[PDB]
């Protein structure tokens, strides 16, 4: 048994953002609305279903009608990009259980286009016949996990291996994948013209072979 | 106030044994239950267990049993927890649950620890950092880094202050087996990469940043 609740919510700031938990043992049980910002412990933020515990500011609200809970914030602010939970007991009562988790975001990191830039071949890695080109964002807000390795050919599946969107310092995203290729392969092709998409965008490096 | 304290990171490969002490002091040790979750890298939080502060009897998850096995000290004010038979999606973290919200009622779990994170790496480094000719541009395509470093939480930066600026941590991209931890640290500057310091590579096996030759030689 397990709760339901939406993946993720876009808002722009200013709006009432909603998330709905929902169960079919719930109407008697109290739900625990938990926030979680990324990189640190979950917090509660709505206890008994209708109150929040003290430092809570008044934004955020609870209210509960048949067998769904709604979690309302009324002028979101930019701080309240997280996670948020959902936390209830089934119909015997003896096992705890979480929400799904909503990622709430507000109206987005500023858009730059993707910047790629070719690591030069280690001089290990063309001892060791593996001499390849690793393309690191700086930044880029929503990148997209594409990567095409196009050395004097199409894009490689092999050449290029994708990597998760880190978050970036700057109100962005880095994204950073490293790509690794044979030297031999390096060494035939004309130019290592790696390529990586990010942020709606592609960018393509060459470097000498 | 209430303090919670868990241990430091544990990694053990797959199958082997992993104990984790969670301490708690500053609330009337009466009854209190402590919960324990585990939280997946970008998943949602699954409800371990609970245990008891001071009563003893223990209620373990429906979809757990056997591994699981938390058996808590009274006297020594800390709970242990021994799961056995690691599997690989089991790499995660763990956290406590307390109380101190000061208007009354359990099942508010209100505090959290540190947590405690467990992984399974290998480890790795590499050596220079690149051998390019200088950029026209004011920046480093390349930098001290390592280059297929399954070493997790591998630090590969410059030894020297310099370098260090304008330099962002590039993810450890693991799609094959070793964790290939990158650790670029570009110094993002013309000059800066023809006279690169030496990039030190402390790895998983050593926690101390143990000093490495890496430099941009541009």
């Amino acid at each position: 048994y397990e709760l339901t609740q939406p993946p993720s919510v876009s808002v722009s700031p200013g709006q009432t953002a909603r998330i709905t938990c929902s169960g079919d043992a719930l109407p008697k049980q109290y739900v625990y609305w938990y926030q979680q910002k990324p990189g640190q412990a979950p917090v509660l933020v709505i206890y008994k279903d209708s109150e929040r515990p003290s430092g809570i500011p008044e934004r955020f609200s609870g209210s509960s009608s048949g067998t769904t809970v709604t979690l309302t914030i009324s002028g979101v602010q930019a701080e309240d990009d997280a996670d948020y939970y959902c936390q209830a007991a089934d119909s015997s009562n003896t096992e705890y259980v979480f929400g799904t988790g909503t990622k709430v975001t507000v109206l987005q990191p500023k858009a730059n286009p993707t910047v790629t830039l070719f690591p030069p071949s280690s001089e290990e890695l063309q001892a060791n016949k593996a001499t390849l080109v690793c393309l690191i964002s700086d930044f880029y807000p929503g990148a997209v996990t594409v990567a095409w390795k196009a050395d004097g050919s199409p894009v490689k599946a092999g050449v290029e291996t994708t990597k998760p969107s880190k978050q970036s310092n700057n109100k962005y995203a880095a994204s950073s994948y490293l790509s690794l290729t044979p030297e031999q392969w390096k060494s035939h092709r004309s130019y290592s013209c790696q390529v990586t998409h990010e942020g709606s965008t592609v960018e393509k490096t060459v470097a000498p072979t | 106030q209430v303090q919670l304290v868990q241990s430091g990171a544990e990694v053990k490969k797959p199958g082997a044994s992993v104990k984790v002490s969670c301490k708690s002091s500053g609330y009337t040790f009466t009854n209190y239950i402590i919960h324990w979750v585990r939280q997946a890298p970008g998943q949602r939080l699954e409800w371990m267990g609970w245990i008891n502060a001071g009563n003893g009897n223990t209620k373990y998850s429906q979809k757990f049993q056997g591994r699981i096995s938390v058996t808590r000290d009274t006297s020594a004010s800390a709970a242990y927890m021994e799961l056995s038979s690691l599997k690989s999606e089991d790499t995660a973290l763990y956290y406590c649950a307390t109380l101190q919200m000061d208007y009354g009622g359990n099942g508010d779990l209100d505090y959290w620890g540190q947590g405690t994170l467990v992984t399974v790496s290998s480890a790795s480094t590499k050596g220079p950092s690149v051998f390019p000719l200088a950029p026209s541009s004011k920046s480093t395509s390349g930098g001290t880094a390592a280059l297929g470093c399954l070493v997790k939480d591998y630090f590969p930066e410059p030894v020297t202050v310099s370098w260090n600026s304008g330099a962002l941590t590039s993810g450890v991209h693991t799609f094959p087996a070793v964790l290939q931890s990158s650790g670029l640290y570009s110094l993002s500057s013309v000059v800066t990469v023809p006279s690169s310091s030496l990039g030190t590579q402390t790895y998983i096996c050593n926690v101390n940043h143990k000093p490495s030759n890496t430099k941009v030689d541009k």
